[PDB]
């Protein structure tokens, strides 16, 4: 019943906070929604460096509210020339019924939370995933990311349409990282990722033996 | 449309269920069907993810892997069991894909593609037993479903 | 030479301050930048409460830069439920020649900048211009604007085309006020106005005998 | 194109000319014209305002009033005409659009259709008596094109 308004939340290190619009979506029955964080590795904490608030609220049918996330002074102690990783959680409590044996979901939603520090702060649709270098090796490719940023890809095929539809197990390269994937061997491989809104363009790389780049 | 314009996002996802209190009868307790080995009658329950285009050209966030949905709760007897609240004792709960995947608590569920083009995931309960006594009597159970975006 | 990235612009008052892009399109000789704040009189101010540096600045051909706005104390005596209306400038000052006989053009690029308080803050794609009534009077309408933003009008016709298309003197209207428009009577009249991001939407409207409101 | 993605705003125009130093060249002081009560040659000069979508379906910018553009210097002797600097004396500049209406110092320019459908603004410029002693000399002059955004 209750929902967040996007899949991934960048928080711009520039400023002091920022909200996430949330609804409840139910229009009969009342909901409630918690809302927490969790650092890199999806352990949850409470007293910073980010904080959400409210923890929980009341969410009458058809609301629509907000969480508010801010930062505490120790946010100072995070890199400040390459993104952090934090996790933002949404977990709707429902209305309790007291029906006899029945099962209730609650639905949890868990989205990516990168803090991007002001000395790395980007423009509107600005791109730096072409910047990721694919070297072919024994099962497939070992994908560089020297930029500051995460990248989360999608998708790896010999041509767009593959990149887009073809069976791919989405990875995330963290800052200035690399990781090897297993892969068929591609002419001229496409690569798909998931940009800052929730979209997922596809880059065109041309090979040079085992290395390959963004067509330039 | 417009050349001109504010950012965009894709929303995430909001689950929606035919029940208002995204609640599923799993009916009384089938003692018959256990008492004879079996497990009790099969549920199903439909969960329509909506408002973040689910579907796409080609696929769909969950058969694509950009969504992973898990059931999170209390493991039971054995870990493709999930454990059950309530004055009833003797029973376990069990929950399938459409392939026949158990879930497992904590556990994620496998991507596969889905059937019928619905922008929705359909599982299927069903009680059985944990290797205890049973003793009929009301139970519970609250479910989280969790899905984690990429 | 010198160019803005913009045609307009709002100062989000929950911040404080925000950067402007520049360059210098030239690719041959270098142009200097100054930049300046108007009030809604258009009467140049230098102390506050909103400033712009750096006032000059030297660009290399082909060079980018950009300009920051920023707020005094004193921004806060401003009206918290309402926009308070600025201008930003941007002149430049090309290569001295020392050519005989010669007019030499400098370029002055000249915009509205809308402060919004946070109280009034709104979201991407938010419009609130649907919220203007037409009334019909003598000679054309009189455009009623209750909302807390000000909405420039830049069509007004018998059909989408013509509200876009058509010739029609552009006026501004100030929050909370209303103003009269020269212009023919139109059954369904539609308006077309300027957006934050200098799109130009059209909004449809009905009328019921002299007052005419959007199209529910 | 993509269905998701961040803020897009139209930007402002940006202001070229043939000659990289934004430059006129008015030639040599027309005396000969000027003292037969003519006015000296015309030098056109033409503005293109790019990087800012100028022309539309039905329109552009200028012609629609959605921008006004404003030549900005020292009025001369009568309101018609632009003060000069440098040695020589007794001569002021003139400009006008396409169809003969002469600038006025700060006084913004009257919107009119355009021509050639060319992404262009074109004007012409002349040099005339200031009721002063004609005084050859080089001259110079610095004029502010302004454009205020609706
Ligand atoms: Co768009």
């Amino acid at each position: 019943a209750v929902s967040l308004d996007r899949t991934r939340a960048v928080f711009d290190g520039s400023e002091k906070s920022m909200t996430l619009d949330i609804s409840n979506d139910n229009k009969q029955l009342p909901y409630l929604a918690q809302a927490w964080i969790e650092n890199e590795n999806q352990e949850k904490i409470i007293t910073g460096p980010v904080i959400a608030t409210p923890p929980v609220q009341r969410l009458e049918p058809g609301a629509k509210s907000m969480v508010r996330l801010s930062t505490t002074p120790d946010i100072s102690k995070l890199p400040q020339d390459r993104e952090s990783l934090f996790y933002f959680n949404l977990r709707e409590i429902p209305p309790r019924s007291e029906k006899a044996n029945v099962l209730q979901i609650a639905l949890q939603t868990k989205i990516k939370l990168f803090y991007r520090p002001a000395a790395i702060k980007t423009r509107p649709n600005e791109v730096w995933q072409d910047q990721l270098i694919l070297n072919k090796v024994s099962g497939g490719y070992r994908i560089e990311n020297p930029t500051p940023y995460y990248v989360t890809v999608i998708g790896l095929g010999g041509s767009e349409k593959q990149a887009e539809e073809g069976e791919f197990e989405t990875v995330m390269l963290s800052p200035r990282s690399e990781q090897t994937v297993k892969s068929a061997n591609y002419n001229t491989p496409y690569l798909s990722y998931i940009n800052d809104y929730g979209g997922r363009p596809v880059l065109s790389f041309i090979c040079n033996g085992s290395r390959c780049s963004v067509k330039k | 449309r417009a050349a001109f314009h504010g950012e965009v996002v894709r929303p995430a996802c909001t689950l929606a269920m035919e029940d208002a209190w995204q609640i599923i009868d799993m009916g009384e307790t089938p003692v018959r069907d256990l008492q004879n080995g079996f497990s009790g009658p099969e549920r199903k329950f439909s969960l329509r993810l909506r408002n973040c285009e689910f579907n796409s050209q080609g696929g769909n966030l969950f058969s694509d892997s950009r969504i992973r949905v898990t059931f999170d709760g209390v493991r039971g007897e054995t870990p493709d069991k999930f454990n059950l609240s309530g004055q009833a004792k003797g029973i376990n709960l069990q929950i399938a894909d459409v392939r026949g995947n158990i879930a497992r608590a904590g556990k994620v569920m496998p991507a596969i593609p889905l059937t019928g083009n619905e922008e929705a995931l359909d599982y299927t309960l069903r009680i059985v037993r944990n290797g205890k006594k049973l003793e009929a009597g009301n139970y519970f159970a609250v479910l989280g479903f969790r899905v984690d975006y990429e």
